[PDB]
């Protein structure tokens, strides 16, 4: 749709690949620095969704 | 002092070993996007230059 039908989402990262016929629709954001993610990004972390 | 973008400076890295994750581990960073390459693995390739 015009300005995006944004119903359709994809997981953009994850801390290691999916097994076959693996599913995982956690929201936990992905960790790319030293803390855990605290709940926001930039402070070493980013939403994976 | 940076360059003005309109002059944007360049420098030849090369002849040395990197360790990519001390900037991707650093969370002063606003923005890392990586194309071609993953951020992650970007610390195990090599380059010519």
């Amino acid at each position: 749709k015009v300005g995006g039908n944004y119903n359709y989402l994809y997981r953009l990262f994850r801390k290691s690949n999916l097994k076959p016929f693996e599913r995982d629709i956690s929201t936990e954001i992905y960790q790319a620095g030293s803390t855990p993610c605290n709940g926001v990004e930039g402070f070493n972390c980013y939403f994976p969704l | 002092r940076f360059a003005s973008v309109y002059a944007w400076n360049r420098k030849r890295i090369s002849n040395c070993v990197a360790d990519y994750s001390v900037l991707y581990n650093s969370a002063s960073f606003s923005t890392f996007k990586c194309y071609g390459v993953s951020p992650t693995k970007l610390n195990d390739l090599c380059f010519t230059n």
